């Protein structure tokens, strides 16, 4: 597992910093530690695993949304996420039509403006796709009655 | 001949009815142009 | 000289058109492995 | 100032061909208008 390796190596780095901690006054060591911490935190925030996301109460929309956020915030090395997305969309074909509008009225609904991209590259079957063509797809129903029956409140 | 009336003239019920028409979700996704369009029967060259 | 320019629409419905040759001028009868 | 967001957007969009999404979408009169044109011309 990559997570225990990350934990042990960052613990080693923390021990190293503790060895270098006492002389915090110096500006040279100040900027050295500053840059070190910047790099390590920027790397750690991105290298997050995906194990903690899956829950038994998670629905199809919740799972696709979790892996969508994973794609839009973490794509450096985790390249199999798109393959899993393509595999999963074929599973939830019947469930994907439950939480959508008609064509003509969905676009005018509030909040579809910001979620048009996530919806488009949900429907297309490839998270790498770009909505440059300005196409209109089945807009997601954002109503609370639909959301509660098709989502989970914790992963909003 | 019925062909002359059918070609040089159209049924008044098409004129009376609504002109614009909507479209469905099922093709490879539509754009704005396809979203609301004139009905093919009402449209004339 | 160019007269018109057209684009193929993305919409399609199968025409299933039955063409009939209106026999306004019947031809002469056919006479003789 | 332009006085409008759409004015600025359509003024700075002038790059090469005018409309791009119209090309991207890749996409004829109402018969009533033709009939009224014919009738008005005949009456006049």
């Amino acid at each position: 597992g990559q997570q225990p390796l990350v934990r042990r190596v960052i613990t080693q780095l923390e021990t190293a910093a503790t060895e270098a901690r006492p002389y915090v006054n110096c500006r040279a060591v100040a900027e050295l530690l500053d840059l070190t911490y910047q790099r390590l935190i920027y790397w750690a925030c991105t290298l997050m695993p995906y194990v903690l996301f899956r829950r038994d109460t998670d629905t199809e929309l919740d799972t696709v949304l979790l892996m969508h956020f994973f794609y839009t915030h973490y794509r450096s090395v985790n390249g199999d996420l798109a393959v899993e997305f393509q595999n999963y969309v074929k599973n939830s074909v019947r469930h994907m039509s439950s939480f959508v509008s008609s064509d003509i009225d969905g676009d005018q609904k509030p909040g579809a403006e910001h979620m048009r991209d996530v919806s488009y590259k949900l429907f297309v079957g490839n998270l790498q796709a770009r909505d440059a063509s300005g196409l209109m797809f089945p807009i997601i129903s954002t109503r609370i009655s639909t959301v509660n029956l098709y989502l989970s409140p914790e992963r909003m | 001949d019925t062909s002359r009336t059918a070609d040089s003239a159209l049924v008044s019920t098409a004129f009376g009815g609504s002109v614009f028409q909507e479209n469905r979700l099922g093709e490879t996704p539509l754009c704005r142009d396809e979203l609301v369009a004139v009905a093919p029967g009402a449209a004339s060259t | 000289t160019v007269v018109r320019v057209l684009r193929p629409p993305s919409t399609f419905e199968q025409d299933h058109s039955r063409l009939v040759l209106d026999e306004a001028f019947p031809t002469f009868p056919l006479y003789d492995a | 100032d332009y006085g409008n967001v759409a004015f600025k957007y359509l003024a700075l969009r002038d790059d090469g061909r005018p409309l791009a999404w119209r090309r991207r979408c890749s996409g004829v009169v109402t018969t009533r208008y033709k009939a009224i044109t014919v009738a008005v011309a005949v009456c006049q």
